[PDB]
């Protein structure tokens, strides 16, 4: 199984640089070109450049010539993208992606690294129960993930064991400048005290991890 | 010798027509009776990428080995220190459009060993002169070559 | 740099119907045209390369055509699971460039929401704010009116809504509305109600609680 694993989301101040990583497994790392792609609101998808580990050759999009540096560490099967002198226009998801020598298009992509450029400090969420009180064939419960910055947060239930019936809503930006979302799950109502329900919230920019128990 | 142009194929007809590599007869899989018709090419002067780490890219028809072996010589003559490289050969796992001659061990995708894309048009011409029945400058990243069935 | 113009921007289609997406390059790019599918939350997935070749394992219902400037991507019989943004990419010229995308949304029969309301946690109240959450689960179409009433007074300016992307199985949406009050304001009132109007409901559904 080919996998590209990227580093976590980043909050970074304007004028500073950020270095993000992409580790390849499940194939011979040195054998394939590794490409970097930016996805923003402003411009949908943009190709930044490519690095050829087998030769050390790099080719940059002229638009990123002064912004981006691509390197690789063969010993750790990791490619790095450094973005220098960040402005708000650098806020985006960055993907790494490989070709398989059929042409410059990409079968395997990383999961994406979200880069938020801002002078605001990180703030981890408060996580509050959305307590069921249903004793209809179905009960709903959830977690309110309130007052964090920047994006993103992840929410799992029962450590990934519960996926069906889960809805994690897109965050809304409050007037405070902080994000808030809810994650909810509907479960047959018979299973309320036949199964425990814990939401697992991760907010990597603040190193916040909360495993919150939701009960009647 | 004149390089092939980008996207050019020789002869100037579709691959599976009678004047080129001819009809797709059917997929050869590892159990096939026809699997016995494939034999491995271990020419030390041909680099096999071995994408799948099975050695499958080495298994090919008699005619395919003959032409590939001729090309290996002409590549080394053309560019001292450089060798023929095969990126894809026989496909046991459906990595192609159906009716691909890769399923029959009768087609290779090739580069030079140095992955210098500027050589590939000339590599294609060498493949023609080596007697491949169809040669296609399919992409900047490789040349596609095939042979008629035995 | 080659510009890829993709149309349309958005498509609404029923399961079983056809989808046709067009990409036009600002100059000819041979057949060096790739089509990708990006489902919500996910990285792009490659479907077609060299304008018409399906990637390993891609279903028969996806086809592509064209050579030069003008390219066509078709889903012959669209499935619920096919909701996504589709993007083209050329790599004839350097740099490779992409189209702006086509969002494909599914039309299905009307489905009313199930409605649920959640009071603020004691934990949250300790901290001086009260969030009240109303959930509309698994409905179609997206258009819905959610109104907060506090002691039967219709609220405004103190709630925000969020809607999920369309579900890839049942093609429904879900929506949360959050009413945010100070602890003090929350404690001035008794009855908190979420009232929902939706095409699938014979009449508005209210869920409420008494503080
Ligand atoms: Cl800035
Ligand atoms: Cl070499
Ligand atoms: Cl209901
Ligand atoms: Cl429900
Ligand atoms: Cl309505």
């Amino acid at each position: 199984q080919v996998q590209l694993q990227q580093s976590g989301p980043e909050l970074v101040r304007p004028g500073v640089s950020v270095k993000i990583s992409c580790k390849g497994s499940g194939y011979t790392f040195i054998d394939e070109a590794l490409h970097w792609v930016k996805q923003s609101h402003a411009e949908s998808l943009e190709w930044i450049g490519v690095i050829r580990p087998y030769s050390g050759e790099t080719n940059y999009n002229q638009k990123f010539k002064d912004k981006a540096t691509m390197t690789v560490d063969i010993s750790s099967s990791t490619a790095y993208l450094e973005l220098a002198r960040l402005t708000s226009e650098d806020s985006a998801i960055y993907y790494c992606a490989r070709d398989w020598e059929a042409g410059d298009f990409f079968d395997y992509w990383g999961q994406g690294t979200l880069v938020t450029v801002s002078s605001a400090s990180t703030k981890g969420p408060s996580v509050f129960p959305l307590a069921p009180s249903s004793k209809g064939g179905t009960a709903a419960l959830g977690c309110l993930v309130k007052d964090y910055f920047p994006e993103p947060v992840t929410v799992s239930w029962n450590s990934g064991a519960l996926t069906s019936g889960v809805h994690t809503f897109p965050a809304v930006l409050q007037s405070s400048g902080l994000y808030s979302l809810s994650s909810v799950v509907t479960v047959p109502s018979s299973s309320l005290g036949t199964q425990t329900y814990i939401c697992n919230v991760n907010h990597k920019p603040s190193n916040t991890k909360v495993d919150k128990k939701v009960e009647p | 010798l004149t390089p092939l142009a980008y996207k050019q194929f020789i002869p100037n007809v579709a691959e599976k027509t009678l004047g080129a590599s001819g009809r797709y007869e059917g997929k050869i899989s590892r159990n096939s009776e026809r699997f016995k018709e494939l034999t491995p090419n271990y020419n030390p002067d041909i680099i096999f990428k071995d994408e799948e780490n099975t050695g499958a890219d080495r298994l090919m028809t008699q005619r395919c080995k003959d032409k590939l072996n001729a090309l290996a010589i002409s590549v080394m003559n053309q560019w001292p220190g450089v060798k023929l490289r095969v990126t894809e050969g026989w496909d046991e796992d459906g990595h192609h459009s159906e009716e691909s001659l890769h399923y029959e061990g009768r087609a290779v995708d090739i580069t030079t060993s140095d992955r210098d894309r500027s050589k590939y048009g000339m590599l294609a011409r060498l493949a023609v002169e080596a007697g491949f029945d169809w040669v296609y400058y399919e992409s900047k990243a490789h040349i596609h070559c095939s042979v008629k069935a035995e | 740099d080659i510009v890829m113009t993709q149309t349309p921007k958005f498509l609404l289609v029923s399961a079983g119907d056809k989808v046709t997406i067009t990409c036009k390059a600002s100059q000819s790019v041979s057949n060096d045209l790739t089509w990708y599918q990006q489902k919500p939350g996910q990285s792009p997935k490659l479907l077609i390369y060299y304008a018409s070749n399906r990637y390993t394992g891609v279903p028969d219902r996806f086809t592509g055509s064209g050579y030069g400037t003008d390219f066509t991507f078709t889903i012959s019989t669209v499935q619920a699971e096919d909701l996504a943004v589709y993007f083209c990419q050329q790599d004839y010229g350097s740099p490779p460039t992409f189209g702006g995308g086509t969002k494909v949304e599914i039309k299905r029969t009307v489905a009313a929401p199930s409605v649920f309301i959640f009071p603020p946690s004691d934990e949250q109240l300790k901290s001086g704010t009260a969030s009240v959450v109303c959930l509309l689960n698994n409905f179609y179409p997206r258009e819905a009116k959610v109104q907060w009433k506090v002691d039967n007074a219709l609220q405004s300016g103190n709630s925000q809504e969020s809607v999920t992307e369309q579900d890839s199985k049942d093609s429904t949406y879900s929506l949360s509305s959050t009413l945010t009050l100070s602890k003090a304001d929350y404690e001035k009132h008794k009855v908190y109600a979420c009232e929902v109007t939706h095409q699938g409901l014979s009449s508005p559904v209210t869920k409420s609680f008494n503080r």
